[PDB]
């Protein structure tokens, strides 16, 4: 979802890098946070 | 050399960052002297 207007046009602010072992969630086992299961790997 | 016929064959190497649909894996792959070197964005799973 990056829907905009007809003639919009958008640029970048910031560029982070990360490795390939990012999960954009915690571990579920933790809370006891909007975590889930992360797939393997990260 | 078998049936006395000549077969060349050796393993492949896959390139790539995360391997599941986003980057471009360039993997070649001889086939009985045929190079195949793609460039796609091929589904790798966990036991290739």
């Amino acid at each position: 979802s990056f829907n905009l207007s007809s003639y919009d046009v958008v640029y970048s602010d910031h560029c982070f890098s990360v490795n390939s072992d990012f999960c954009p969630c915690a571990d579920p086992s933790v809370v006891n946070p909007p975590s889930a299961i992360c797939p393997a790997g990260t | 050399y078998v049936n006395n016929t000549l077969y060349s064959e050796f393993s492949t190497i896959v390139i790539g960052s995360v391997f599941v649909n986003t980057s471009y894996t360039i993997v070649v792959q001889p086939h009985n002297g045929i190079l195949e070197i793609t460039a796609c964005q091929y589904t790798m799973c966990e036991y290739p």
